[PDB]
């Protein structure tokens, strides 16, 4: 009976999540020291 | 038809998320407002009232989240079509090749009248053998015994006259006819063999096939009767019940909330 | 009543918003909070009626699932179709015939003598003119023996040729000498066939096409 | 709505799922199958009837 | 190499249309070209780029379909 269940738990957001954090680094360390 | 199906769990994911929105967007502002305004940019962009402007990287992060809120709407969007149109929609009985009558089970009762036909047609035939230690043990006397258990929720099936099927069909919404026939047979005049009444009947019988008195009877007793076939909503009553007593719940918190701060500036 | 409760709701907010209005009053409401209102179907309290917005991302999800509900899931009916009983008040007049000297024809003589003085000028002589002259268009359709039509129902190059109806069958329902004594056998007989289910055997075999796996 | 719809649903393939198929059944000059000549199929078939 | 599509083709259009106001110069590139680009993902010849815009509701309806394909 086409083995699906009957709401979406993929982890996605966790990886865009972990994205984002990550461009978040990568911006705000660059300071103008020089 | 429901609520919000989607994962209360989930639901508390993407608030403390927007929370998320929220605490990051006003700890990125003094790298170079304070108090709401990023808030307001955040509930326009996730919202969908406005996708509209207002160094460079919070903007940026901000239309990262942008990228969330759409796909994050493209997923309800795609279970609100998925869960009303695919799977888990019933389970209806096709005949009697289904397991249903194969294999039987208790909750699954299926009954006729006793000293009737389908008893006969029945107990000719041979594989169905196991049919029987059910179908003898919770029959009835009339057809309209059958038809309140059907009415009454008692009995889930049943295996009986199809012409009188179809009108209790066509007449009462309850009630639907599946599957092919069953020992195809016809319905005739009961006469003694001694009984000279054969042929001059017959030819009389042959004369209302060919003359359209059959037609006659099928449209002056058989077919007049219809009812609808699915041709305001509990999502749509839910929503309702969940918005107005939201927005009439923030409705009585504006007056007070405001007119504190209205004390707020009176200070 | 869906376009209803559309109606009284916005009205509702309307009022709220016009209560928000002259609670600012120490920017039209009856202008600018309609289209606003509606804006968002397709400065605090603008926020408490967008609110509806996302519920309005809903409503259209909705009325699209809906339409995914809707978008994913003949004309003659009978003899009794004056179709065939008035063809010269409908134009161009009709083409359907049959098998020369069948039962159906004498049928129909007895039910029908000026649509036979019709229907003779469209004899045929075998069944590849039926099938050729409908994949041609050459006439309409048939009224003959529809269980055999049945048959070369489910035969067709793509089955795109449906007889009447939904198997509708109009008028409906082996032979022995008189004063045989072979009656009460081969009745009983084949009614134990009937009984049986081999007749349901017979079936499998020889009976379906592709149009009974619709 | 439409896109959605030509990207799941019908008119999608067909598919010869067996021998109970028409495509054999019914047998036509668009399909051609075939085999091995004095190969055990031969006689799988040239056992059986229908 | 969607993706890839997505930034080459935003970086060449997003060009243009700069250089095209630097000849209306008788707003920001690095700015408001790009957030006006990615805004409506999800002053004559801005238009220009929103038609991409339009198509973008089908790069909407795409990822609807295809999702619509393996959900």
């Amino acid at each position: 009976k086409n083995e699906v269940m009957s709401i979406d738990n993929m982890a996605g957001v966790f990886y865009m999540l972990a994205a984002a954090m990550a461009l978040s680094l990568i911006t705000f360390i660059w300071e103008h020291l020089f | 038809s429901f609520m919000q199906p989607f994962q209360s769990t989930l639901w508390l994911l993407v608030g403390l998320s927007v929370h998320v929105v929220a605490v990051m967007l006003y700890l990125l502002d003094r790298f170079s407002l304070t108090l709401s305004s990023a808030m307001w940019f955040s509930w326009r962009v996730l919202l969908n009232s406005g996708i509209g402007e207002g160094s460079f990287s919070a903007r940026i992060l901000g239309m990262v989240w942008a990228g969330f809120a759409m796909i994050i709407v493209a997923s309800y969007t795609a279970n609100l079509a998925a869960f009303l149109v695919l799977d888990r929609p019933e389970e209806r009985i096709t005949g009697i090749n289904d397991p249903r009558l194969r294999n039987p089970s208790d909750k699954f009762i299926y009954a006729t009248v006793k000293q009737s036909s389908v008893d006969i047609y029945f107990r000719r035939q041979v594989e169905l053998s196991t049919m029987y230690r059910h179908m003898e043990k919770h029959n009835y006397e009339s057809a309209a015994e059958a038809i309140q258990a059907v009415r009454d929720n008692k009995l889930h099936a049943f295996i009986w006259d199809s012409a009188v099927l179809e009108f209790e069909a066509s007449q009462k919404c309850d009630l639907v006819t599946t599957g092919e026939l069953f020992f195809r047979s016809g319905f005739g005049i009961g006469m003694r063999k001694d009984s000279p009444w054969k042929q001059n009947v017959s030819l009389s019988i042959l004369k209302s096939h060919e003359n359209g008195f059959m037609e006659d009877l099928d449209k002056t007793w058989v077919r007049y009767q219809e009812c609808d076939s699915r041709s305001t909503f509990e999502n749509m009553a839910g929503v309702f019940m969940l918005v107005a007593g939201g927005i009439v719940a923030g409705i009585f918190l504006i007056f007070i909330e405001i007119a504190y701060k209205r004390h707020k500036d009176a200070r | 009543s869906v376009w209803v409760m559309m109606f009284v709701m916005l009205l509702i907010v309307s009022a709220i918003a016009v209560f928000v209005f002259e609670y600012f009053s120490p920017s039209f409401t009856i202008g600018k909070a309609i289209w606003l209102l509606w804006g968002l179907v397709f400065t605090t309290s603008k926020i408490m009626v967008s609110v509806w917005a996302f519920f309005a991302v809903i409503f259209l999800a909705s009325y699209t699932a809906n339409l995914a509900a809707f978008m994913i899931q003949d004309q003659v009916t009978g003899l009794s179709d004056k179709k065939f009983q008035r063809p010269h008040d409908y134009s161009p007049p009709f083409r359907f015939g049959t098998v020369p000297n069948g039962s159906t024809e004498r049928n129909i003589r007895n039910n029908y003598p000026y649509m036979h003085q019709y229907m003779t000028k469209f004899n045929q002589k075998g069944v590849e003119d039926a099938l050729v002259s409908l994949k041609t268009g050459k006439l309409d359709a048939f009224i003959y023996d529809a269980a055999v039509l049945n048959y070369k129902a489910g035969r067709d190059e793509g089955c795109k040729l449906v007889t009447i109806g939904s198997g509708y069958i109009f008028a409906t329902t082996i032979a022995l000498q008189k004063g045989s004594p072979w009656k009460r056998q081969i009745d009983l007989a084949l009614l134990q066939f009937v009984g049986d289910g081999e007749m349901e055997e017979l079936e499998t075999l020889w009976l379906t096409g592709i149009c009974h796996n619709e």
